[PDB]
């Protein structure tokens, strides 16, 4: 790695994020907020996404 | 020395829950 080096050979650096989706409980959430619960109606309900 | 695995070694393949079924 020199700076005059081609842009090919030039260092990149790389981050790889991994996760697997809804299976079991979760740790990682976005930065939705929450709502209150209501029963014994129709209702769009979002649980963890 | 070996011994038999009578019916043991089965495992919740997947973290969600079922109920009365017969799931392959």
């Amino acid at each position: 790695f020199q700076p005059t080096n081609g842009v090919g050979y030039q260092p990149y650096r790389v981050v790889v994020l991994s996760f697997e989706l809804l299976h079991a409980p979760a740790t990682v959430c976005g930065p939705k907020k929450s709502t209150n619960l209501v029963k014994n109606k129709c209702v769009n309900f979002n649980f963890n996404g | 020395a070996y011994t038999n695995s009578f019916t043991r070694g089965v495992y919740y393949p997947d973290k969600v829950f079922r109920s009365s079924v017969l799931h392959s």
